[PDB]
RNA sequence: CUUUAAUGUUUGAUGUUCUAACGUUGACCCGUAAUCCGGGUUGCGGACAGUGUCUGGUGGGUAGUUUGACUGGGGCGGUC
RNA sequence: GUUUAUUAAAAACACAGCACUGUGCAAACACGAAAGUGGACGUAUACGGUGUGACGCCUGCCCGGUGCCGGAAGGUUAAU
RNA sequence: AGGACCGAACCGACUAAUGUUGAAAAAUUAGCGGAUGACUUGUGGCUGGGGGUGAAAGGCCAAUCAAACCGGGAGAUAGCU
């Protein structure tokens, strides 16, 4: 309903993606951060 | 950008200041204008944006002398 | 014609609508239809620029021409239907040359009219020609700023403009607002008036009637906070202050637009 | 700067003449139009020894052009030529009447003029008539031609 | 020498016209079985619009800040 | 009809309707270092703003101040 | 024909009662309004922070909107506790 979260799988892959964020320079700082932190969990980048 | 290329003259953030000398800027900029220049060698119009102080300096070395040096920092496509 | 929808229901209480006989439906030729027509008022980089835009029917844009370059063998006028994408009634014209051209249906029709445009045309309302073959005092619609630019003003319902002068270089016209402006003598334009005049004579009847006309309600400032627009101060209301735009300039009077170039071609500004 | 002239146009020039000129003639008149070359102290010797050949053998068939500059800044012609009046006979085809254009114009909106009385424009010896429109009901016929200085 | 005339003349006004600058949000061609774009060709406007620098005027439009203190609570009044 | 999501749903907002005002397309205007974009592939019976609110009957008096607009002729006066 | 009536679905919340160390970070229960259009609803897309968006309340923007979230500047500074 008024719930903040409820799944839309598409959007995750295409807005929070590996390559749906790689283009922007800033969403390459994110990758850089989360690689050197040892982060490799992946927030749905597949 | 917004440069002369010839003299290279570019936007600086200078200020005329205030009268109580408070912090404020508005930028001093060059006089870039497209003036219709043409090569004779390849015989076509190669219109460049260049400043009007830049223009004085083009005149002073000879028009096709600054243009003799150009095409080693060329801009044309 | 214009017909009152008599009190029957509230919002039907008082309605003016227009029904006219020329409305004939069959759809214009597919190559002369494209797309939808809803915009929303947004830039092409997102974010609505212009408020009061959104709403309205689906529509289709209808691909129109009033330039009328052809001067070949006379034509004929086909159907007529109200073109939704503009403020006047249209008719498809078919040249016998093999051309299809739109016209904004100027009054007095035979639905088979012989359109020719020349340098004397068929000399009847509804033919385009270069504005020098007319006398002064003509009514002209699809006046243009350069020849081959095509129609662009006096292209609504019953908009046309009087030729006041046209001797020597340049043609002065009196635009509908008192405004004399001298345009080139080379420019085409159509003889006679433009058709439809019931655009003004349809004065709706309800709030909902206006919503589906592509527009959203215009909210007055004085019923909105200082910050949102001055003259408010809600709870108990407030009043004061010389009336301002949201851009802070005075709305009452305050003549605008100078460019010192297109202004050199305007000869007498408005009353 | 300074220039060696290549022309005689307006009230200055004389088909080669080292004079001082300003930056209203350079980047605004003579140049850019091929109607001058700088004079520096190198040029001053090159061009001058050169100009007693060029500005002689060439000069006396080009006199049309030199003349028309004055005639069109004052205005009394709408036909122009770079050769015409330099044999007793006129040459060219420039002129509103038969180029189907409007030229030598900088206030007048027109872009067409129709041909009326066939005589040729700079193709018949002597003056010819040019007819110039401002409407299809208002006109301004005139008698114009280009001759030498 | 003036008053004033004319010659050698200088220059600002206006006036006119022009392109040779410079713009084109007119037409056409070609790159191009790209309505984008450029150049070319033509027309138009035209030393103008306009922009750079400087400048006066305006400018709660916008910004940063301030707008004291005493006091039988503070206000309020008086006071310094 | 819309509304203070989730204590205030109305006498609030909105509204057809009225009036004023701006604006001739390169429109007013608006957005964006800009290019350019929206307005509109519309175009004065249009597009935008302001105030009032079906309908009916009506909408008096006052332009000084202030703003805005017109007249600026002349005088004052900056940069230089 | 109808921003038409009554009235399910559905969309929504004005009253009251019960709940308030709840079944619930707004419900349950019983009424109620709208209910063919200024309707309402799915999917995706497009708008962003002093901004959007707003039939306009300074409302709404991820249980945050008359003051967003995340990280840093930073040990900001606290004549105060």
């Amino acid at each position: 309903m008024k719930r903040t979260f409820q799944p839309s799988v598409l959007k995750r892959n295409r807005s929070h993606g590996f390559r749906a964020r790689m283009a922007t320079k800033n969403g390459r700082q994110v990758l850089a951060r989360r690689r050197a932190k040892g982060r490799a969990r992946l927030t749905v980048s597949k | 950008s917004r440069v002369c290329q010839v003299t290279g003259k570019r936007p600086v953030t200078g200020n005329n200041r205030s009268h109580a000398l408070n912090a404020t800027k508005r930028r001093f900029l060059p006089n870039l204008h497209s003036h219709r220049f043409w090569v004779e060698s390849e015989k076509r119009f190669v219109t460049l944006r260049v400043s009007a102080k830049g223009m004085r300096v083009i005149d002073k070395k000879g028009i096709d002398t600054v243009l003799a040096e150009l095409r080693a920092r060329g801009e044309k496509y | 014609a214009v017909v009152k929808c008599k009190p029957t229901s509230p919002g039907r209480r008082h309605v003016v609508k227009v029904v006219n006989p020329e409305l004939h439906k069959g759809k214009p030729f597919a190559p002369l239809l494209e797309k939808n027509s809803k915009s929303g008022g947004r830039n092409n980089n997102g974010r609505i620029t212009t408020r009061h835009i959104g709403g309205g029917h689906k529509q289709a844009y209808r691909i129109v021409d009033f330039k009328r370059n052809k001067d070949g063998i006379p034509a004929v006028v086909e159907r007529l239907e109200y073109d939704p994408n503009r403020s006047a009634n249209i008719a498809l014209v078919l040249y016998k040359d093999g051309e299809r051209r739109y016209i904004l249906a100027p009054k007095g029709l035979k639905a088979g009219d012989q359109i020719q445009s020349g340098v004397d045309a068929a000399i009847k309302p509804g033919n385009t020609l270069p504005m020098r073959n007319i006398p002064v005092g003509s009514t002209v619609h699809n006046v243009e700023m350069k020849p081959g630019k095509g129609g662009q003003l006096a292209r609504s319902a019953g908009t046309y403009v009087q030729i006041v002068a046209r001797d020597g270089a340049y043609v002065t016209l009196r635009l509908r607002s008192g405004e004399m402006r001298k345009v080139e003598a080379d420019c085409r334009a159509t003889l006679g008036e433009v058709g439809n005049a019931e655009h003004m004579l349809r004065v709706l009847g309800k709030a909902g009637a206006a919503r589906w006309r592509g527009v959203r309600p215009t909210v007055r400032g004085t019923a909105m906070n200082p910050v949102d627009h001055p003259h408010g101060g809600g709870e108990g209301r407030n009043f004061g202050k010389h009336p301002v735009t949201p851009w802070g300039v005075q709305t009452k009077g305050k003549k605008t637009r100078s460019n010192k170039r297109t202004d050199k071609f305007i000869v007498r500004r408005r009353s | 700067m300074q220039v060696i002239l290549l022309d005689k146009v307006a009230n200055l020039g004389s088909l080669g003449d080292q004079v001082n000129v300003k930056a209203g003639y350079a980047r605004n008149f003579l140049v850019p139009q091929g109607k001058a070359v700088p004079a520096t102290k190198k040029n001053i010797e090159f061009f001058e020894a050169r100009r007693a050949e060029l500005e002689a053998k060439l000069a006396e068939v080009l006199a049309a052009a030199n003349a028309r500059a004055e005639k069109i800044n004052a205005l009394e012609t709408v036909t122009i030529a770079s050769k015409a009046g330099d044999e007793g006979k006129l040459f060219g085809s420039i002129g509103t009447r038969d180029i189907a254009d409007a030229v030598t114009a900088a206030g007048v909106e027109v872009a067409k003029s129709e041909v009326r009385l066939p005589n040729g424009v700079l193709r018949t010896t002597g003056e010819h008539e040019v007819s110039f429109q401002v409407h299809s009901e208002v006109f301004a016929k005139v008698i114009v031609n280009v001759v030498a200085e």
